[PDB]
């Protein structure tokens, strides 16, 4: 009675074509370009990790300001009304869940001239549900199944070894 | 130069010389009834400003403390600066500072004066009135109010005393964090919460749905009797949107 | 007799800054406020006494000698001033062209202090000072000089007792003489609309700008003590009749009593005046200031006339 | 004279403030007062703040996060009430809040960080996974009930559980 | 006796011109024998007046020099006592004087000037009255700075001979005779026609300088030298004024027209020039305006004493003729003051506009407090010499205002009025120049490098400002030392002022805030002089500094008819050749051919 | 769709000139011209449309379409719409030909364009450094993306001031005075050269941007679109709610966010309070400035009636922070709503006895009558705004012109005066109180009902739009570009004294040093909002 895309590990080479496609598609959107989808890998197979789209949902139990709701039978978190209180990455059970916000438009990541003094560097990254910049919101970043593409989900489009699918149990 | 600078060229605050700076003692103890203050905006959105202004109002009025706004720097005892030290406004902050008598007490009034506020790390600001200038009373606010500005001013001139005073680290810090309303489902109470927000606000929405979810868990007709004690109509339509909410959970 | 004139300068200068004080607290009243006491005058000038004195680099003595030439000048006026008595305590100095050539020193020193620091702001407020000395003599010489054709002479002693001993048949000419008067004192005070000088909101109140600690202290001490010495020419020699005309130890109290009375009602009756609407400007100030010696000349014509 | 009748029939409107107080409104945003015990660590209301008035840190060394409440920074707007998922930051209707050392503007706590079961590195607060398994316990988990070193896993290391 | 001191200081005079002529080859030699020379004239020109001063008789006698009848009254001896105390120190000034590179030889025009003026002042005939007033003017247009500043000055001072040589022939047509002493006993019957006292009025005031025929004075001190501008302010211009008190109370028995037109004049004089003067900023122009209004309130002391003759009333004519003439030689006195200073000024920078010439106060401080005395001398602000002589013509205006004669309380109380007005414009424009000449910062680097005066210099200018401030403190005692001209009792109306009583009062009181701030001075730091006077912040601008132009805007607009009447009653328009291309050079030219035929003729 | 008949108008005379139109709003209109036909199609829009010039900016969209972008927003006032002009600068390049020479309103913003920008516009007059300070650096243009970052702090080139004023009527004997950047009368730093003659005014120069921080690159580096709101409340503490609100109102309007009902009327109640505060701030300060204190006094007294009802409906006395995007932040329960009805009927009669004690001052007619006049064809070719060309005779305001939040449901009266000069500015704004006050008690009384918010939505990047706000010294023109879901792209504001400042010294010449506070004054400067 859910929707998701699930990895197969024996078809996945992990080459990171599905975190880029991922990638690519929100940032086209506006939403966060951090991949929603990760490749985990132990020295003998590799598979994307990315949300399960839970029928009991922990992370949309503890979210403080209702966020998280279920869409199409598919879990999908509000980004527009998360609050970075960070409390789903630690309720969902399988990691789905990290955090980044988005950075200045168009600007460099090293944008220091050399006319001034450069500017104060970036804090060094613990985790993601400890880190905080001071330009940068980092919001709840799991996976929306694209549900804004007409296309679908594009990790399973651009896989070249077909190792992921939807599962649409609805 | 007007005022010093590092090796960079970046300025640095003036430092103010031990004997001048062994004198401000005895100058704040003789302007405790007689102050006068030279009002240095360095950069700010004319919000500190006009509140200066309304503590010389009739109703919040300073010159019953002896505190009398001054034209120039030569007549001031009290330097009082406002704003984050715009790149433009450094120079005449530094000769206001520099053509007045020392000693001097500097009062650093509003967030922008005391740490830059809101533009605390901006390319045509400096930061505040400490990155210039020493300061000896802060008085924070965005703008402070003439109520603020009186307490500042008296707790200067040492007619009031400091209240607030830091808070460290203890070990409430480690003593577990409650959960709002555990009588009652949590997904429900912010699912309310966040419909009192939408009609009322965050700061009316937190207040009506506290108020309504207490008087929940001890019945129905205890919600009919609260909202019949308030009398307002308004009032109404949130608790009326909030219990149909309630109602969509069951 | 070389006591009464000082002692009175020594009483004049002390309570000259409680003058200033009653001034302020009806400024304050008058602003809807609570205000200060009547010693915050003498409170801000014992505490700028304490404070260091600076001034700009391209200023000599002239600019450092200047408060205490306005101090000495206006006690020099205030030993020849009819106080408590109807003569002069010192009459040689109470000629009506002594005390207004000795005014004219303290202008001139004003003057050219705002002249000494290089501020734009200090020489536009000396180029006022002088111009109102200059649009405002004709009408106070021609009031004090009616009042002492009806007293036969020049002397303030002999003009006081005239007043005192009221002619009546002259009461036309002197009450109109007393009205030139009555502006002059409230111009020469510097009392605003005629405040075209020290003007804050305009010159960051003019050569005062420059002047810091115990100069700015003498300053303001000067400023308060002219202002009581202009009010207390009109006020004694024009309104005389609780003055006495031979000094007595009995009738002294009721004397200082009724000065101090006098100049309290006087700075109120000005500070209702003062607080009360804008102040002019120097191109717009000969219009009314030729209507007092308007008054002035309709006083010298009835003396032609009779 | 017009302003005459003004200035008598006004009076004086001038309060006995330091004596007696000043009234502001119950919902006056004044000093955002802060509950340690009721705070997580969440930095909900560090990403909020428009003035950086509230920061964290961590902290390795000491196995802490630094959170830090700067009032000479704050702009009084209350986005940390707002956005407070436990309701620990509030913005009072205290005014005098003026000092002499900036120092006594800081509220500052210090929240013990939970080092990771399986990699042993910090990846969050102890207090708000706490709060988290606190809430789930509420709506009736087992997960929370027998399981806590699940949710003292970090995100990495539960998406490491799930390849097999 | 005094006509054996008069002798030697004429003889000493003329020596002094012609050595300084004759080695002028030499400018220092020159200059030093030309200031030793008038020095010791001007002394025995001075002792001669304080001699007949003193001995309160006329003496006679005759120059050994040439035929000269010479008659020295008490009044004229005033006259004297002003020459010789004024060119004493010009002279020695004058020594020092001569050590510029850019000025020139002068004590031939300068001593041939002190001579001839000294010779119109004990002059007997009145025909040789105007013969060495001619002499010293000729002496005096050849002190000007070229043929173009003495052009008016020659046109004007010889229209003013050819009026006074026509009622010179009408005096002998009328009484066969031109001596003053048988003129004076000639006209107890038959008086002095108006026609006569008009012609003479007019020629004189051509040379003292009466507004409107004072044209040629700002021309001719504009650009003239130190000691010449101070003599032509201080002896020339009051040659004239000689000239009309002599021809106004000659038979003790004037109209009453002459002296209330003398009042009138003197009041037009004293507040045109006191007005002209706040619109200069080249100083020797605004000291030259200044001149004319301090003639016109010895006018208006002489006028107020005619009148008093008139009316028969020996108050009004004591105290008019005692304040004009106390005035007239304390102005001389810091007029000299004034001028020698500014010509130090210009010596040590170059300059005589004040609005390039800020800060020499600093630099030149002895010389900036000898100028501050004479500045407030000039302002008649007391104890100086100027309100010495001003206060007694105001007793005289309030003699005026309680007289019968409609007339006189018409114009009393006005005059005094007007007085008022000239005293409150001469403090804002002295003000002026003390402020952007010796104070502020410097605007030129000629007024940065500007050292201290040299020695002579210094010792005349300081000389006569003490002798400024004695003619001030010591006035209750030096005034009634002219009751030997005037034999009458000065009579104030009930009043009397005390100098040495303000002089101790404006001391000793100022000393009482001193104490109390050394008594409330707890730790206060040292006094500061940091940094540049206060601009709201912004960085101090030469262009801030308010000077001479900006302090006197506010008189340009409040009295805009009166300086509007300059161009209107101009009449250059309407003389033909007055803008030819030679016409200076040529009016040059036959001044040196007039003065060398009347030196001619004289001698014989 | 608004302004196609301007378009049409605009095909009839420029053929081509147009490459590309869209509708952002339904009443606004922008178009993409030539770049080299740029001038000529503002000046056509200008004059022989009677468009109102209201902000012109750049924008570096270089990664968008590889091109600067200099828009030009014209206000279309003869319904009312408004028509950007847009035109494309090459990025090598970065030069575009001006419309100074052709509209006298253009001056500013592309001397704001070589600041920010650098681009140059060819054939500009006045190429003054403007916005940014004398120690700036050269060649360092801080709103280019890639140039600088917004923490760099560079080094001082100098710490005296090297700006260069322009005395056009006077010579180099003229004096100056400067009021400014402290004096007395500056209630915020803005440096004001009087080359004067005495005491008479005969040119009058100025330096301003003291008080510029560089809000615009901290909108789009450090903040997120609901961070601005608070940020735009600090362009200026007296007009800040107006930014706030131009701010939330641009987003929205790029976004098409429908706001609740109740929220834009309590928007535009609490617009009409900060107007109360602000017309007696400058009534009192005009008092002030000609020496009476008593009715600066006053007017400050009844001041505090309108910080009282700022802080029952806000919560703060003047930064309200109560605009989110797609909403406000607080409701009006009734002691809210019966103490501020108390408040506002205060307020009304208590300000009419002020303006009897203001008419009836013995000097305050001949310091204000005939002084500092603005000419009116002077105030139309600068495009001035509010109450200073309302005085001027230019019944133009945007409550009425361009309708918003909660205005056309609100008893709106425009008004405007005949005579130029100091006091028919204050009349303005004596009956700009009253109006402010009828729409508060309408408003009072006919509150809707329904939601505070609308939230959950999602930013589409590179959409645009206007947002405008009539604030109390006139129109407040805003131009947001959204970037993402988080942050914004471009954040252009352009307040009222930004385009009321250049004819200050028309309107300071012929006049005196003592009139030239009140003159200032009565513009009723914001220097911080001009500023930024
Ligand atoms: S502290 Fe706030 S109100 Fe004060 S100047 Fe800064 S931004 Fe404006
Ligand atoms: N009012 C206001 Fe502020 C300005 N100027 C805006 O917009
Ligand atoms: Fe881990
Ligand atoms: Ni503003």
């Amino acid at each position: 009675m859910n929707r998701f895309v699930i990895a197969d590990s024996t078809l996945c080479i992990g080459c990171h074509t599905c975190e880029a496609a991922c990638s690519e598609t929100h940032r086209q959107h506006g939403l966060q370009s951090m991949p929603r989808l990760r490749v985990m890998l132990n020295e003998k197979e590799s598979a994307p990790q990315l949300c399960h789209h839970c029928e009991d949902a922990p992370c949309a139990v503890v979210c403080p300001v209702n966020a998280i709701t279920r869409v199409d039978g598919a879990v999908q978190l509000n980004e527009s009304l998360c609050v970075s209180c960070k409390l789903c990455g630690i309720a969902c059970p399988f990691g789905a869940i990290e955090f980044s916000g988005s950075r200045p438009l168009d600007i460099p990541a090293n944008a220091n001239t050399p006319k001034a003094p450069p500017a104060p560097p970036a804090p060094a990254r613990v985790s993601t549900l400890l880190d905080w910049v001071p330009g940068i919101r980092a919001i709840a970043v799991k996976c929306d199944l694209c549900s804004f593409d007409e296309q679908g989900p594009a990790c399973v489009r651009m896989c070249p070894t077909k190792a992921l699918h939807l599962v649409d149990n609805t | 130069l007007l005022g010093p600078r590092d090796a960079n060229g970046i300025p640095v605050p003036m430092t103010v010389d031990e004997s001048i700076a062994s004198m401000k003692a005895s100058l704040l103890k003789k302007i405790k009834r007689s102050a006068y203050v030279y009002r240095v905006d360095c950069g700010g959105c004319n919000g500190c400003e006009i509140e200066i202004f309304a503590t010389l109002s009739p109703l919040f009025d300073a010159e019953r403390f002896g505190i009398k706004v001054v034209p120039s720097p030569r007549h001031a005892d009290i330097l009082l600066f406002t704003g984050a030290v715009t790149r433009a406004m450094r120079s005449p902050a530094l000769r206001a500072w520099q053509s007045a008598p020392d000693p001097k007490i500097c009062i650093s009034y509003g967030a922008c004066g005391n740490s830059g506020g809101i533009f605390h790390d901006l390319y045509c600001v400096w930061g505040g009135t400490d990155k210039i200038v020493p300061v000896d009373v802060y008085i924070p606010g965005c703008p402070p109010t003439p109520a603020a500005t009186l307490y500042g001013f008296a707790m200067a001139l040492g007619l009031l005393e400091q209240k607030i005073h830091a808070r460290g680290p203890g070990e409430l810090d480690e003593q577990p964090a409650e959960i709002l309303h555990g009588d009652m489902v949590q997904p429900l109470r912010v699912k309310v919460d966040r419909e009192a927000r939408r009609l009322a606000g965050y700061r009316y929405g937190r207040q009506i749905a506290d108020d309504y979810l207490t008087q929940l868990g001890q019945g129905e007709e205890q919600v009919a009797r609260w909202l019949e004690a308030e009398n307002d109509p308004r009032l109404n339509e949130i608790v009326s949107h909030l219990n149909h909410v309630v109602e969509e959970a069951r | 007799s070389v006591l009464y004139p000082l002692i009175q300068a020594l009483v004049l200068f002390a309570v000259a800054p409680l003058l200033s004080g009653i001034t302020r607290v009806a400024r304050a009243r008058l602003h809807n406020r609570r205000g200060p006491g009547v010693l915050q005058e003498y409170r801000d000038i014992i505490k700028l006494l304490g404070r260091q004195s600076v001034g700009p680099d391209a200023s000599g003595w002239v600019f450092r000698l200047t408060p205490y030439v306005m101090v000495g000048v206006m006690l020099t006026i205030a030993t020849a001033l009819p106080v408590v008595t109807v003569g002069s305590p010192l009459p040689q100095l109470g000629d009506l062209i002594t005390l207004l050539y000795l005014f004219a020193i303290a202008r001139f020193f004003f003057a050219i202090s705002g002249l000494d620091t290089g501020s734009p702001f200090t020489a536009i407020g000396a180029s006022r000072e002088a111009m109102l000395g200059v649009l405002v003599e004709p009408m106070l010489l021609l009031g004090l000089w009616v009042a002492a054709q009806v007293a036969g002479s020049t002397n303030i002693s002999n003009i006081t007792d005239t007043v005192y001993h009221w002619p009546l048949s002259q009461s036309i000419p002197l009450v109109l003489a007393l009205c030139a008067c009555a502006f002059a004192t409230f111009i020469e005070m510097g009392k605003l609309p005629f405040d075209l000088a020290e003007a804050e909101q305009e010159l960051q109140e003019g050569p005062l700008s420059e002047y810091s600690g115990s100069g700015f202290g003498v300053m303001k001490w000067g400023i308060s003590l002219k202002q009581l010495v202009v009010l207390q020419m009109f006020v004694g020699v024009f309104i005389p009749w609780g003055q006495m005309e031979t000094f007595t130890a009995g009738g002294l109290l009721l004397a200082l009593v009724i000065a101090i009375v006098k100049l309290v009602v006087g700075v109120l009756v000005i500070a209702l005046f003062e607080n009360s609407m804008a102040r002019l400007r120097l191109d717009i100030t000969p219009r009314i200031t030729w209507a007092g010696f308007g008054f002035a000349f309709l006083a010298f014509v009835s003396l032609l006339a009779a | 004279f017009t302003f005459i009748k003004k200035v008598i029939k006004t009076g004086t409107a001038t309060s006995s403030y330091p004596l007696e107080p000043i009234a502001v409104d119950k919902n006056f945003r004044g000093k955002p007062e802060q509950n340690p015990q009721q705070c997580i660590g969440c930095a909900a209301c560090v990403n909020a703040c428009p003035s950086n008035a509230l920061t964290v840190e961590t902290d390795l060394a000491t196995g802490e996060l630094a959170w830090e409440f700067n009032l000479g920074h704050c702009i009084f707007c209350g986005r940390c009430e707002e956005v407070c998922p436990t309701a620990a930051i509030k913005l009072s209707q205290e005014y005098e809040l003026a000092v002499w050392k900036k120092e006594d503007f800081l509220q500052q706590s210090r929240f013990a960080l939970c080092n990771c079961r399986v990699c042993n590195r910090p990846f969050a607060v102890q207090k708000e996974i706490d709060y988290a398994i606190a809430l789930l316990k509420h709506n009736g988990d087992s997960r929370a009930e027998n399981h806590r070193e699940s949710f003292e896993t970090c995100p990495e290391c539960k998406r490491q559980k799930c390849l097999v | 006796s005094a006509i054996s001191l008069i002798n030697s200081g004429v003889a000493w005079f003329v020596a002094a011109a012609v050595l300084a002529f004759l080695f002028s080859f030499q400018k220092a030699l020159s200059g030093w024998i030309a200031g030793i020379g008038g020095a010791v004239g001007s002394l025995y020109t001075a002792a001669a007046g304080f001699t007949v001063l003193t001995g309160a008789v006329g003496v006679s006698g005759a120059l050994s020099l040439v035929s000269y009848d010479v008659q020295i009254s008490p009044l004229n001896a005033i006259w004297l006592i002003t020459l010789g105390l004024c060119g004493l120190f010009v002279s020695l000034y004058n020594i020092d004087w001569h050590r510029h590179a850019q000025v020139k030889c002068n004590g031939l025009q300068i001593n041939m000037l002190m001579a001839a003026a000294v010779c119109a002042v004990i002059a007997s005939n009145l025909g040789m009255f105007v013969v060495m007033a001619e002499i010293m003017a000729l002496c005096a247009v050849f002190l000007t700075s070229n043929s173009k500043e003495g052009k008016l000055w020659f046109a004007l001072g010889r229209l003013g001979t050819l009026l006074l040589a026509i009622a010179c022939w009408l005096l002998w047509q009328r009484y066969g005779t031109l001596d003053l002493r048988l003129l004076d006993m000639r006209m107890q019957q038959l008086p002095l026609g108006s026609d006569i006292w008009l012609l003479g009025v007019i020629g004189f005031g051509l040379l003292a300088g009466i507004i409107p025929l004072h044209g040629w004075v700002p021309q001719a001190h504009a650009n003239a030298s130190a000691p010449a501008a101070a003599l032509f302010s201080t002896v020339v211009m009051k040659i004239g004024l000689l000239g009309i008190l002599t021809l106004s109370l000659l038979g003790g028995n004037a109209p009453l027209w002459w002296g209330i037109a003398l009042l009138v004049l003197g009041m037009i004089t004293a507040f045109v020039g006191g007005l002209y003067a706040l619109v200069e900023h080249n100083i020797q122009r605004l000291l030259a305006y200044h001149t004319l209004e301090n003639i016109g309130i010895i006018l208006l002391g002489l006028g107020a004493g005619v009148t008093g003759i008139a009316l028969e009333q020996p108050a009004l004519i004591a105290l008019g003729l005692v304040g004009g003439l106390y005035h007239l030689l304390n102005h001389s006195l810091f007029k000299s003051v004034l001028f020698l200073g500014a010509g130090s000024v210009w010596f040590r920078t170059g300059h005589r506009d004040i609005e390039k010439l800020g800060g020499i106060g600093k630099k030149m401080p002895v010389i900036s407090i000898a100028m501050l005395v004479g500045l407030m001398a000039m302002a008649a602000l007391p104890p100086l010499n100027g309100f010495a002589g001003e206060w007694v013509i105001y007793q005289s205006f309030f003699k005026l205002s309680n007289s019968g004669a409609f007339v006189a309380r018409l114009l009393g109380p006005l005059l005094a009025v007007g007085l008022a007005i000239t005293g409150a414009l001469a403090v804002m424009c002295m003000a002026k120049v003390y402020g952007v000449t010796f104070l502020g910062a410097p605007r030129t680097k000629e007024a940065e490098n500007a050292t201290c005066a040299p020695l002579l210099m210094s010792v005349s200018v300081v000389a006569l400002a003490i002798c400024c401030v004695i003619g001030g403190v010591a006035a209750p005692w030096l005034l009634p030392m002219l009751s030997a001209a005037v034999p009458l009792p000065l009579e104030p109306a009930n009043t009397t002022v005390s100098q040495p009583m303000i002089t101790l009062l404006l001391i000793a009181c100022p000393l009482l805030p001193f104490i109390i701030m050394a008594i409330c001075k707890g730790d206060r730091l040292p006094s500061r002089s940091r940094g540049a006077a206060w601009v709201c912040g912004y960085d101090h601008e030469k262009s801030m500094v308010i000077t001479a132009h900006g302090f006197a805007m506010p008189v340009k607009q409040a009295f805009a008819p009166v300086l509007k009447l300059r161009k209107w009653l101009n009449p250059v328009s309407l003389v033909p050749g007055w803008q030819c291309e030679g016409s200076a050079l040529l009016f040059r030219r036959m001044a040196l051919v007039e003065l060398a035929v009347l030196v001619v003729i004289i001698v014989s | 769709k608004l302004g196609q008949h301007y378009l049409a108008a605009l095909n009839e005379a420029f053929p081509g000139v147009v490459l590309d139109h869209a509708w952002q709003t339904k009443d606004q209109l922008t178009v993409t011209v030539k770049v080299n036909y740029l001038p000529e199609v503002v000046e056509f829009l200008y004059y022989k449309q009677g468009g109102w010039l209201s902000v012109l900016f750049g924008n570096d969209e270089r990664k968008l379409n590889g091109h600067y972008a200099v828009y030009y927003v014209l206000s279309m006032e003869k319904t009312k719409c408004w028509i950007t002009v847009r035109v494309e600068v090459d990025a090598n390049k970065p030069e575009y030909p001006s419309v100074t020479p052709r509209v006298p309103a253009a001056v500013w913003g592309e001397r704001e364009v070589r600041d920010m920008y650098g681009l140059i516009p060819v054939g500009l007059p006045d190429e003054r450094r403007l916005v940014l300070p004398d120690d700036w650096p050269d060649e360092l243009y801080p709103l280019r993306k890639d140039s600088m970052d917004y923490r760099q702090r560079p080094a001082p080139t100098t710490d005296a001031e090297t700006y260069e004023f322009i005395n056009e009527l006077g010579d180099k004997k003229n004096n100056v005075v400067p009021i400014g950047p402290l004096h007395v009368t500056s209630d915020e730093p803005g440096h004001f050269r009087l080359f004067v003659d005495g005491e008479n005014i005969i040119d009058a120069d100025y330096r301003l941007f003291y008080v510029h921080r560089g809000m615009e690159k901290l909108a789009e580096t450090r903040m997120g679109y609901n961070e601005v709101t608070f940020l735009s409340d600090r362009v200026c503490g007296i007009c800040g709610f107006a930014h706030s609100t131009a701010y939330t109102t641009s987003v929205e309007n790029a976004m098409g966010i429908q706001v609740p009902e109740r929220a834009q009327m309590i928007r535009a109640i609490l617009l009409e309070v900060e107007r109360l505060h602000s017309h007696l701030l400058n009534l009192g300060l005009a008092c002030h400035f000609t020496g009476f204190d008593s009715g600066f006094m006053q007017f400050f007294r009844v001041r505090e009636t309108s910080m009282k009802m700022a802080e029952i409906l806000t919560g703060a006395r003047k930064t309200y922070g109560l605009n989110l995007i797609g909403g406000i932040r607080r409701d009006l329960l009734k002691d809210d709503m019966i103490q501020t009805r108390q408040l506002a009927q205060q307020m009304r009669r208590e300000v009419q006895e002020l303006v009897d004690v203001l008419l009836s001052t013995p000097n305050m007619e001949q310091r204000t009558v005939g002084i500092g006049r603005l000419d009116p064809e002077i105030a139309r070719d600068f495009s001035n705004v509010g109450p200073m060309v309302r005085a001027s005779g230019h019944a133009r305001d945007t409550r009425a012109d361009h309708p918003f939040v909660g205005y056309g449901l609100l008893p709106m009266e425009v008004h405007s005066e005949q005579g130029c000069d100091v006091i028919s500015r204050l009349k303005v704004r004596i009956n700009e109180v009253y109006t402010a006050l009828n729409m508060i008690d309408y408003g009072l009384d006919n509150l809707p009902g329904g939601p505070l918010m609308v939230e959950g939505f999602t930013y589409i990047p590179h959409r645009f739009a206007l947002g405008f706000a009539e604030a109390p010294r006139g129109d407040d023109i805003h131009w947001s570009m959204t970037g993402d879901n988080q942050k914004l792209y471009r954040w252009r504001c352009r307040a009222a004294t930004y385009a009321n400042w250049p004819t200050l010294r028309y309107m300071l010449r012929g006049n005196t040093v003592s009139d030239a506070p009140l003159i200032i004054g009565s513009l009723d400067p914001c220097y911080s909002c001009t500023d930024r």
